[PDB]
């Protein structure tokens, strides 16, 4: 909840359909980022090719979502 | 309201001052409840 | 904010203060909304 925005409780209770996490107040933006340091890095040959994981969470994002058809 | 002083207060202002103001307390004190009771703690509703 | 006593807003305007169509202010209205001043109520 406090690092991510989801209750993990939930989605495991009622599986959901999907899940928008807000990234509201200062508590909301504090969520955000730990969202955007995501990283996944890949050294190829020497060389470290890392990429932002949420590549759509930045400065100016108020939320993302989780999808899934089955839940 | 129109044409009512203060000595002219009576049913239609109480009732107008239960619409432009009780109320609307009220009205961001249910949607409130609903969000805190749902955990949501990051999604503000913005009043104008 | 004149709409459907608009009468004498030409007349207050005559001072250099500004009267507003439902247009315009709605346009003010709608702004408030915008990102920027959005997170700033959230701030405060």
């Amino acid at each position: 909840k406090d690092t991510y925005g989801f209750s993990i409780l939930d989605i495991v209770i009622n599986n959901p359909v999907n899940l928008t996490i807000h990234f509201g107040g200062e508590k909301g933006k504090r969520i955000r980022e730990n969202y955007s340091a995501m990283i996944f890095e890949t050294i190829v040959d020497g060389k470290l090719k890392t990429e932002k994981i949420f590549k759509e969470i930045n400065e100016h994002s108020t939320s993302y979502t989780f999808r899934s058809e089955k839940g | 309201e129109q044409g009512i002083e203060l000595e002219h207060i009576d049913s239609k202002s109480e009732f107008a001052h239960r619409i432009m103001l009780t109320n609307i307390l009220r009205m961001m004190g249910c949607v409130k409840k609903q969000k805190s009771a749902r955990g949501i703690e990051t999604r503000p509703a913005q009043v104008i | 904010t004149r709409g459907t006593n608009n009468i004498i807003a030409e007349g207050i305007e005559k001072m250099g203060v500004r009267t507003f169509s439902q247009k315009e202010m709605a346009f003010n209205l709608l702004g408030l909304l915008t990102p920027e001043v959005v997170e700033l109520c959230q701030k405060s």
